[PDB]
RNA sequence: UGGGAGAGGUA
């Protein structure tokens, strides 16, 4: 109801919210896919 | 007084020994041996079943005056076994609990 | 992935921006929740603009005051009732003029409930200009309707039809909708017609969220529907039993027995059962050999179970790592990956030093088989996940595969030393020599007696310098010096081993040498604690 | 000793000589069902209770009633076993003569109009079984007993629930049998409130003057009355001196002429003795005083009119003036103290802001009922409902009896609606509770809760039904014709039949019996359980209600629940504990008379065990004598202390009565730790019947009674010498004196062989009885499935060392030796029941043959040509059992495609097959093939052989029958014939059956004659008939489910071997699962060369405290010593009198034991039976709390030629070396639980999935996937597996498009990941969308 | 085949 009412977003950053989406979490061996992710979204 | 009894008659019992003289050592009684070593138990269990079993409580908190003076050796009476069923139905209840 | 949409004809009120506290229409009209649901409820009337100043904005008139009113002016004022005027009031507000008003109100003077509540409205209204959103939208006119394959008809074994009350709610919004319609083309009288939009919003709050508004509306068994506000929210919810935890394919369970003959990374699979698991593995194996044709063949082959379906298992399992799982997996040592050994049987063979870190006995306990598919998963299976890297508890730094009662009687049971039992004062050649003066009968594991010992120390570098001397120990002790590797001094076995002795041996072992000799110092201390137990004979008695 | 006890006699430890008999353990059911069932016209008990509260019923003008006669209970169609078998509840049908009798409304009183009644059926209540089971819709069910809390009133305290203040707020509560609860309590601001049916508070005083009541009689009632009189401007106080007790004087409180207090003084107890023997009474008091009490009662002036000061007014000077010049000259004042009169009611009716009756009617209904306009007829006829109606609101014994006992009434009984006076002094001992004088109730007292057994429940639920029938029966009676309208058009019997199936069927209490072993059975109808219907829940349950209370001693066992979540709720009634009428738990009792243990035995309640003073059943006696010592040991007010011999009033019957029944059958269980033994007392209920089974050697005496009493056994009737035993039947003739003369006295015990239970394990009966042997009443004819010659015998004793061996028992787990699977000691039968339904589908029926299309002789070898496997033919997984085929095109014709059918043919239409296969792991030989089939379906080859065998076996029964009934009748026409005359040869000189042409002069014997030829030719036409009705009801076809043709159930009798991960357990808690099966080489083996059977784990003594499993190890080695002493006397066959010189000096060891068995009484083929019967073994009665000691097992080892240490010296059998210290060797009593490797192994590749979120299925049944839960999911989040979590989450689950392509990536050896996003994601977007809130994933 | 309740049990 706060998000709705907000018009919040999700940045997808979480362990848990990547266990939902279904993607690689930000834990161990994901971190190298989410931060050449990150430098993606950067650098364009 | 009892559990210090109890665990200096376990602890020091062998005694019958030979070629010095008559000397004295720690027991190897597989009780005391698997108390000591960590294995499964400790000297509160060792107390419940060679010494007193102690003092227990009522559920309202309250500790009872007369304590349970026999251990799981010499075998309870009815109204202790009636009185120990109060604290394993309570520790059973509140290990659920947490 | 397709919906409908029902056409409401009386635009009703969304539950969740009304009941759920803070109400959000309450909070933004700042009229009282009793009074709204009194307007919503047909009960009470309310005026949304009047020309005169006898009726202002938000005053809720009864019916005896509309009927005064109705008489008395009839044509400058315009009152509704329900929750059409709801959404005429919201739309006829103004969010930047009542925000830039309530920013002047918050200047004069501070009562802390009043700014409280001032600067509660503030950030709703300031959430509204700058998330976009229109406050009429909380008004539902245009009702969604679920796809028919997430709002299921299933069927039973006799005939008959068990839906989902999703279907039910569906249908009671649909036929009071329709109602509704027929009503207001039949030129109702008022009460029959406000009767039936009370019911229609009634239906569309049960639908949105059953126990919410009133009385939750129950089935035909006597029990409350499921809405969709209770298919998502609460124990059995979307996001808590399919989203976070799913059910998992080629998975497998099996009571778990002890097995002491493995090493510390290994496990016994069943062969039934693991065929079961790694079916088409065997598929692919079968089709790269030759031995199958086609897809069909190749499932019958599996089916037929043939010793070339055996043999073919037997290479596809080796070194292939499967995840020993068990509920409740409090701390993370409860999964680990173990290299799998056929064996004949139906339970799952562990090892018996990781059940100090599964907290599981052999009182009946079930553990679950998860196989990973893919090179990626294997890889972390091998690296992260192997029962010989993770031997120190992530909780505090110490070692958790420990002997556990059994190696420790054992091993408690050699490195204690009687007084004169049997062979007492000799001197000997070394470890070895005293391992054959027991195996022979001629000294007890209790005779204090005077060995060679050859122990490293470590250097300044990796290289390990050599003292050789004669030591005053035991026969026992004499013995676990050919378990105990290079590079640990001889106090850490000269007193007698308790359980925090051994993990003391343990986690000096680790920091001096590393991980594998901890590893094979830890499966062959486990070894000789289990043949001196057995050799022992410590029996309880009544005496 | 019977003739079956003296077979083998199990030598008894006791020392307690026992005075009272166990009873029959299955009463509680039996009496209250009973009493249900069975016409009690005065005591109304049940089915005539319930007509009699609702008939008879007038319509709403008072024209036509219906009047209640009588009732009688049908006979039931099928029995039993015939219930069982065909799948049909087993009832009895309702019949009830109902009149219905119309009055005349043109007459005054037209009683005399129509007389019309019959027998309106309506109703089909099940019945009770033998032994205390009912069989609804084929299964077998136990409706367990409910533990709830009495009707009454319940006085209690919140204990500082306010944490700011700290008080205790008192409350009462009127609980109601059945009707609206009423609840009174105080708030912090101590004022008495009302809440009605748990809804809002309102003011006390409002429901009485709801009563009718204004505050001159509410004063009255509560609060009593000192006088104030003006007399020359002075003021007069009556005073009686027992009022200033505890208080202070505010002015000086003096007399005529004598000082007695002063200022600032306390007036203490001398001064109140003072007081009473100076005997003043008028005492002067100045003005200041009257400011601070309140007025009585009201005063109206005479001259003016109007109210001066009304009732419950605060007085001070003002008001005191202007009464003094009114004229008033008599004032009376409420007392007020803070001791022990507090000014409640006072300040609840300042609160009160009611006027009077019909304003506090409207409050009340504006509290019930909220939103409804309220009026003064409805708010009259809602007060009068709720709490004054006979009919809305009853208690009616219990919650009188309750009410009259905590409000210290006198009579027991009275009206079952609440009264004004009765609410007057519930407020009045709340108020007192308040004070000080009285106590309050604890909840968990037995006293408060009371068992609401079968019959009951099943009452209330046909009441429940009885409710809506005269609701619709004044429906039809208020508007529709009188005259022409029978009763049973009218009555539908359709509410009740629904509502009590509805109970007997799928109630919270009528469940599933567990009937794995007869000690299961035995403990599901021993069942207490707290929950149900009205009861607690598992959320609503704190440590209060779960824990022991101390007035569970004797009624409720403390060790013998569930270790759940059910650890308090499901309890376990104890063995001697009875019911009492009312309802509550009462246990025996020996009543003592001046130190002499009387053998009269008394039952006390909970209530009355609380008053005497109750011994220990461990005091010593005198031989009916005295005690002993001089502080004996005993328990009063609920707590245990020490008093002397003279004042004890009651000793505990018996040493036993403290447990159950699961908890008195484990031996040694005082020395286990409670925990323990609550643990083996619930494996002792999951004990899988083994194949041959074995007695425990140390016992407790109880066997016997669980064995004899479990309805499970066939007992003896009528004893006799039995005639011909055969392993289905046993025929019997009974003794001469036990025989009636009308009988033929030859009773037949049919034994079921082989039928399956609830639990898929067999049920079977071999007789133990031999042919020719006497027989008295009472014993053991047929050992059940677990039981031994009378005994209970639930698992195998087998010999047991206790060293750790090689890690293979590591944790709780068991080595066992490979002799127990070579002498199959562990293998049980599983007989499991398949079904094959044949539906009728809209394109034809489903025919049941061999031509089965696309299949062929691998899967057909063992069909017959009607398409049913033979019976003996051993299946396996995949086999087809039945042969049936759903058509695929059509079968109805018209007559354009008859013609055409005698032009052309047919066609195939029999594509899809639906075949009944075996379910993949189960084997097994099939045993029994029923093919049930519809009334109007042509049978096959294979039915009509099915219904030749049961017609010829049936034919032999009844022919049986017959021929027992014709020499039955032989004897009495021989009796009245050596009766009439003196004929002995020439009867028996001529064959048996030409008994009747016999004759002489015609004369009244003669008479007898030709009477008892017509009962001979009606006994055979009474045969013939029963015959024809035999032949019909077999022959004809079961009404089974619509769409339904036949049904064919196939029995498969798996054999269940043990295996590496069985699991095992002893009695003492101690169990585990087999890790390996060693062989018989490998075992260790002693100086005798016997090897060990199992080898044990020593650790799980200490750390666990069962020592009981060590004292039966030792009793075992004992035991079977002697054993092996009988049996090696037997083996070199020495002396019948040397046998029973050692086996009287075997029996007669104990110190001061119960029993005294003496073989001179024996025969020669009694003590060599004798000696037979314990050469496998002696057994040993060891009971609970009284057993055997250290000192009696030592004396039993050093008779038996053992070493008295208990331990042997073992050597090592897979090395040849010797164990360097003494192993613990012994037999131990080890049972086989029901978790068996076969049912908990399971596995899946890829099998069908879910519809909604498309994720795999759950379950070993349906082919399921293990759950990777939340907790997992932290695991893999902890290690950092991240490519494991995608891969677990995406492509072994809820992902189509990637599971198919992993799917086809590893059968084409490419281990590759193609993910993507979950469906289970899609269907929460798809459900927020549809709550209406826009949620979507924004791309970039 | 798949869904939902109720009861029982194992860790
Ligand atoms: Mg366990």
């Amino acid at each position: 109801t706060e998000a709705a009412v907000a018009g919040k977003r999700d940045e997808l950053r979480g362990l848990k919210e990547n266990v939902i989406v279904g993607r690689l979490i930000p834990a161990g061996t994901g971190y190298a896919y989410h931060q050449d992710r990150m430098r993606r979204r950067a650098a364009g | 007084r009892v559990s210090k009894a109890m665990m200096d008659n376990l602890q020091t019992e062998t005694v019958i020994n030979r070629d010095g003289q008559e000397e004295k050592q720690v027991s190897f009684n597989s009780i005391y041996m698997m108390a000591d070593s960590g294995a499964r138990g400790s000297a509160a269990q060792i107390r419940q079943l060679a010494g007193m079993r102690g003092l227990m409580a009522k559920p309202d908190g309250s500790i009872i005056e007369t304590p349970i003076t026999a251990n799981f050796r010499e075998g309870l009476n009815v109204l202790q076994y009636f009185i120990s069923t109060h604290g394993a139905r309570k520790g059973l209840a509140d290990t659920a609990l947490k | 992935e397709r919906m409908g949409h029902i056409e409401l004809a009386s635009p009703t009120a969304h539950i969740w921006f009304l009941k759920s506290l803070p109400s959000r229409i309450g909070l933004l009209l700042d009229m009282p929740l009793r009074d709204i649901e009194r307007v919503l409820y047909f009960e009470s009337y309310v005026v949304i603009e009047g020309g005169m100043t006898n009726l202002e904005r938000q005053q809720i008139l009864t019916e005896e005051q509309y009927l005064d009113a109705l008489e008395e002016f009839g044509d400058e004022f315009d009152a509704k009732m329900g929750a059409e005027a709801i959404q005429a009031l919201l739309k006829s507000m103004d969010l930047e003029q009542e925000c830039e008003q309530l920013r002047e109100e918050l200047n004069e003077t501070n009562s802390e409930t009043k700014r409280k509540k001032l600067t509660k409205r503030i950030k709703l209204l300031e959430a509204f200009v700058q998330s976009g959103n229109k406050p009429e939208w909380m008004i539902l006119t245009v009702l969604p309707v679920l796809p028919p394959d997430l709002r299921p008809l299933v069927p039973l074994d006799g005939g008959r039809f068990a839906t989902s009350d999703l279907n039910d709610l569906y249908r009671r919004v649909i036929n009071r909708n329709n109602r509704l319609k027929r009503l207001l083309d039949l030129a109702a009288p008022d009460i029959i017609v406000r009767n039936e939009k009370r019911m229609l919003q009634e239906a569309v709050d049960a639908l949105l969220d059953n126990g919410r508004r009133g009385r939750a509306i129950t089935g035909s068994n006597k029990r409350p529907l499921k809405s969709l506000a209770d298919m998502i929210k609460g124990k059995q919810g979307r996001f808590r039993q399919n989203l976070l935890g799913k059910r998992v394919d080629y998975s497998g369970r099996s009571v778990i027995t002890v097995g002491p003959y493995l090493r510390l990374h290994q496990c016994g699979l069943p062969k039934k059962m693991a065929l079961e698991l790694f079916k088409p593995f065997i598929y692919g194996k079968l089709e790269l050999r030759g031995l199958a044709t086609t897809i069909k063949a190749a499932k019958k082959m599996v089916e037929r179970e043939e010793a070339v379906v055996w043999d073919i298992l037997d290479e596809v399992i080796r070194e292939h790592p499967v995840l020993l799982n068990r509920a409740p997996t409090l701390h993370r040592l409860g999964i680990q990956a173990f290299e799998p050994v056929l064996i004949e049987g139906k339970a799952i063979q562990l090892h018996p030093l990781v059940c100090a870190a599964y907290n599981a006995d052999f009182d009946g306990d079930q553990m679950a088989v998860h196989v990973p598919l893919t090179l990626e998963a294997q890889l972390e299976a091998r690296a992260l996940m192997m029962s010989t890297n993770n031997i120190l508890s992530p909780a505090n730094g110490e070692p958790i595969i420990v002997p556990s009662q059994d190696v420790v009687l054992g091993l408690y049971y050699m490195t204690r030393d009687c007084v004169n039992a049997k062979g007492e004062g000799m001197v000997l050649t070394g470890p070895k020599e005293a391992e054959r003066l027991y195996r022979s009968g001629l000294a007890s594991l209790h005779a204090r007696v005077k060995v060679r010992i050859t122990e490293y120390e470590k250097d300044a570098n990796g290289e390990l310098v050599a003292k050789t001397s004669l030591k005053d120990t035991t026969v026992g002790r004499a013995i676990l010096w050919m378990i105990v590797p290079k590079g640990l001094p001889y106090s850490i076995v000269n007193q007698a081993l308790g359980k925090k002795a051994i993990s003391k041996m343990l986690n000096t072992c680790y920091r001096i040498l590393g991980l594998k000799p901890t590893v094979i110092f830890a499966d062959q201390i486990m070894y000789t604690g289990f043949a001196y137990a057995a050799r022992s004979g410590a029996s309880v008695g009544i005496d | 000793y019977s003739y079956t006890e003296k077979k083998r006699i199990r030598k008894d430890f006791g020392k307690r000589p026992q005075v009272l008999d166990v009873p029959y353990l299955l009463s509680i059911q039996l009496d209250s069902f009973q009493k249900f069932i069975e016409q009690d016209p005065e005591g109304q008990y049940g089915l005539e209770a319930a007509f009699r509260s609702v008939f008879p019923i007038q319509s709403y003008s008072g024209n036509s009633e219906l009047q209640y006669v009588s009732y009688r209970l049908g006979e039931p169609v099928f029995d039993v076993q015939e219930c069982q078998i065909r799948g049909v509840t087993y009832s009895a049908p309702l019949r009830v003569k109902l009149r219905l009798v119309i009055y005349e409304r043109e007459a005054p009183e037209g009683t005399v109009k129509d007389i019309k009644e019959q027998e309106v059926y309506m109703g089909e209540i099940p019945l009770m079984t033998d032994n205390g089971t009912f069989v609804i819709n084929g299964t077998e069910r136990v409706i367990v007993s409910q533990l709830h809390r009495s009707p009454g009133v319940f006085f209690d305290s919140d204990k500082g629930k306010t944490h700011s203040s700290g008080k205790v707020l008192y409350n009462a509560r009127i609980i109601p049998y059945r009707g609206s609860w009423l609840d009174f309590e105080f708030d912090p601001k101590d004022n008495l409130f009302v809440r009605i049916d748990r809804r809002r508070k309102l003011p006390a005083t409002i429901i009485l003057r709801a009563l009718n009541y204004t505050t001159e009689q509410i004063l009255d009632l509560f609060f009593e009355k000192v006088i104030f009189e003006i007399r020359d401007n002075k003021l007069q106080m009556e005073l009686v001196p027992e009022r200033l007790r505890g208080e202070t004087a505010s002015f000086d409180i003096e007399a005529n002429g004598k000082v007695y207090v002063e200022k600032g003084r306390r007036i203490t107890a001398r001064h109140i003795r003072q007081l009473e023997k100076d005997d003043v009474k008028l005492i002067e008091v100045p003005v200041e005083y009257i400011a601070g009490k309140v007025v009585a009662k009201d005063y109206i002036d005479e001259s003016t009119g109007e109210l001066i000061c009304a009732a419950n007014m605060e007085l001070s000077l003002d008001l005191l003036a202007k009464l003094s010049q009114s004229g008033h000259k008599r004032i009376e004042t409420l007392f007020t103290n803070d001791l022990d009169h507090g000014p409640y009611i006072s300040e609840t009716l300042r609160v009160d802001p009611t006027n009077d009756r019909l304003s506090a009617l409207v409050e009340i209904y504006r509290m019930m009922r909220p939103g409804e306009p309220p009026t003064r007829e409805a708010a009259e006829s809602l007060f009068e409902n709720l709490f004054f109606s006979e009919d809305r609101y009853d208690l009616s014994a219990v919650g009188r009896m309750k009410f009259n006992r905590s409000l210290l009434r006198e009579e027991i009984e009275g009206s079952g609606i609440l009264s004004k006076d009765d609410i007057i002094d519930v407020m009045k001992k709340l108020i007192d509770i308040r004070n000080g004088k009285g106590e309050v109730d604890d909840i968990d007292h037995l006293g408060n809760r009371r068992i609401r057994s079968v019959g009951e429940m099943a009452e209330n639920q046909f009441r429940v039904g009885l409710v809506r029938v005269e609701r619709a029966v004044k429906e039809r009676l208020s508007l529709g014709d009188l005259d022409t309208l029978m009763p049973q058009d009218m009555i539908n019997a359709k509410p009740i039949s629904a509502a009590v199936k509805e109970f007997f069927g799928s109630s919270q209490l009528s469940q599933f019996m567990d009937q794995n072993n007869p000690l299961s059975e035995i403990t599901h109808k021993r069942r207490i359980s707290a929950l149900g219907p009205g009861g607690l829940t598992r959320e609503r349950a704190g440590f209060e209600v779960r824990d022991v209370h101390p007035t569970h001693y004797g009624r409720v066992c403390p060790i013998e629940t569930p270790e759940g979540p059910n650890i308090g709720l499901i309890n376990s009634l104890s063995v001697y504990a009875q019911t009492n009428e009312y309802g509550f738990l009462e246990t025996p009792y020996r009543k003592v008379t001046d130190g002499v243990v009387t053998d009269e035995i008394h039952y006390l309640s909970a209530i009355e065990e609380g008053n005497y003073v109750i011994a220990q059943a461990n005091s010593n006696l005198d031989e009916e004598g005295h005690f002993v010592e001089d502080l004996v040991t005993c328990r009063s007010k609920g707590e245990s202390s020490l008093f002397s011999r003279d004042q004890v009033d009651y000793m505990d019957v018996s040493t036993q009565q403290v447990v159950s029944v699961g908890a008195s059958l484990i031996p040694f269980l005082e020395h286990d730790d409670a925990n323990r033994a609550l643990m083996g007392a619930n494996m002792q209920r999951q004990a899988v019947p083994t194949l041959r089974a074995d007695k425990p050697l140390v016992g407790t005496g109880m066997e016997r009674a669980v064995a004899v009493d479990s309805g499970v056994t066939a007992v003896a009737k009528r004893g006799g010498v039995v005639q011909y035993v055969d392993a289905s039947r046993i025929v019997i003739k009974v003794n001469e004196d036990e025989m009636y003369p009308g009988e033929a006295g030859i009773d037949i015990y049919n034994l079921t062989k082989y039928t399956r239970s609830n639990q898929n394990t067999c049920i079977n009966q071999m007789p133990c009885v031999s042919l020719g042997e006497p027989v008295e009443r009472g014993d053991v004819l047929a050992d059940g499935p677990s039981t031994d010659l009378g005994e209970l015998a639930l698992g195998q004793n087998m010999r047991v060392a206790f060293m750790p061996w090689n890690g293979y028992n590591f944790e709780d787990s068991i080595l066992v030796s490979e002799r127990v699977v070579q002498e199959d000691r562990f293998t049980t039968i599983h007989i499991q029941e398949l079904a094959c339904v044949s539906r009728d589908t809209k394109l034809g029926p489903e025919e049941i043959t061999a031509d089965i299309p696309n299949v062929g002789e691998a899967a057909l070898s063992k069909l017959d040509e009607s398409g049913i496997v033979y019976i003996g033919a051993e299946v396996t997984g995949g086999d087809i059992l039945v042969g049936k085929v759903t058509p695929k095109g059509e079968t109805q014709l018209t007559p354009e495609e008859k013609l055409l059918r005698a032009i052309f043919g047919e066609k195939a239409s029999d594509v899809k097959d639906s075949s009944l296969r075996v379910p993949n792991g189960v084997s097994g030989t099939v045993i029994d093939v029923q093919v049930f089939t519809r009334d109007g379906v042509e049978k096959d080859k294979r039915a009509l052989e099915i219904e030749e065998m049961q017609l010829k076996q049936a034919k032999k029964d009844l022919s049986e029958e017959l021929q027992i009934l014709e020499a039955g009748l032989f004897s009495r026409i021989r009796a009245v014939l050596v009766a009439g005359g003196v004929e002995a040869e020439k009867l028996d000189k001529l064959p048996r059956d030409r008994w009747l042409e016999l004759g002489l002069t015609d004369e009244e014997k003669q008479n007898q004659l030709e009477q008892l030829a017509e009962q001979y030719d009606e006994l055979k036409h009474e045969f013939e008939k029963k015959l024809e009705a035999k032949r019909r009801k077999i022959t004809q076809g079961d009404d089974l489910a619509p769409g339904v043709l036949k049904i064919v159930k196939v029995y498969l009798a798996v054999k269940r071997r043990i295996q590496p991960g069985d699991k095992m357990a002893g009695r003492h808690g101690n169990k585990g699962v087999i890790s390996k099966i060693n062989p018989i080489e490998d075992m260790p083996y002693d100086e005798n060369g016997t090897p060990v059977d199992i080898v044990l784990n020593p650790l799980g003594v200490p750390s666990r405290m069962n020592i009981g499993q060590i004292l039966e190890t030792h009793l075992g080695m004992a035991a079977k010593g002697i054993g092996d002493k009988i049996n090696a006397m037997l083996k070199q066959q020495q002396e019948v009198a040397k046998l029973r010189e050692f086996i009287q000096r075997a029996y007669d060891l104990g110190a001061d034991v119960r029993q005294k068995v003496d073989l001179s009484t024996f025969s020669d083929e009694e003590v060599m039976r004798l000696a037979e019967n314990l050469r496998k073994g002696m057994p040993i009665a060891t009971p609970v709390f009284d057993g055997a000691k250290e000192a009696e097992i030592k004396e039993l080892l050093k008779l038996g030629d053992l070493p008295t240490s208990g331990q042997i010296r073992l050597y090592d059998g897979r090395t040849g070396e010797q164990f360097e210290r003494p192993v613990t060797v012994g037999y131990m009593y080890m049972l086989k639980l029901n978790h068996l490797v076969d049912d908990k192994m399971h596995a899946r590749s890829t099998g069908s999935y879910s519809l909604v979120t498309q994720q795999p299925l759950g379950g070993k049944a349906q082919f399921g996937g293990q759950r990777f839960g939340e907790m997992e999911v932290w695991a893999l989040e902890a290690y950092g597996a991240a490519y494991t979590l995608q891969e677990m989450l995406t492509v072994k689950s809820d992902d189509v498009n990637g599971r198919t392509k992993m799917y086809k990536n590893i059968v084409d050896g490419n281990h590759q990941m193609e993910p993507g996003m979950p469906e289970s994601f899609n269907v929460l977007l798809k459900e927020i969308r549809s709550l209406g809130i826009n949620i979507e994933l924004e791309d970039e």
